[PDB]
């Protein structure tokens, strides 16, 4: 039970690192964001 | 001019409606107007 408890702790911190520290990993996030932004601004850009 | 309320502006060829506020962005003293993104004339400088 404590080895398990430990292994738990150690990992959730682990996540907390990995997502910390390596970024693009909310990549399905920030290109559903991107790809409206940019598809509203080339709405925009046909008014030109 | 006006200040603070819709107006419909020809200015000097760049004819829109807005209102016209005090603007804190500081232009170049050959630079006449303005825009950020797809032509938005944000902002303009009074020629009088």
């Amino acid at each position: 039970q404590k080895l398990i408890a430990n292994q738990f702790n150690s990992a959730i911190g682990k996540i907390q690192d990995s997502l910390s520290s390596t970024p693009s990993a909310l990549g399905k996030l920030q290109d559903v964001v991107n790809q409206n932004a940019q598809a509203l601004n080339t709405l925009v850009k046909q008014l030109s | 001019l006006v200040k603070n309320k819709c107006v419909n502006f020809n200015f000097n060829g760049l004819t829109g409606t807005g209102v016209l506020t005090e603007s804190n962005k500081k232009f170049l003293p050959f630079q006449q107007f303005g825009r950020d993104i797809a032509d938005t004339t944000d902002a303009v400088r009074d020629p009088q």
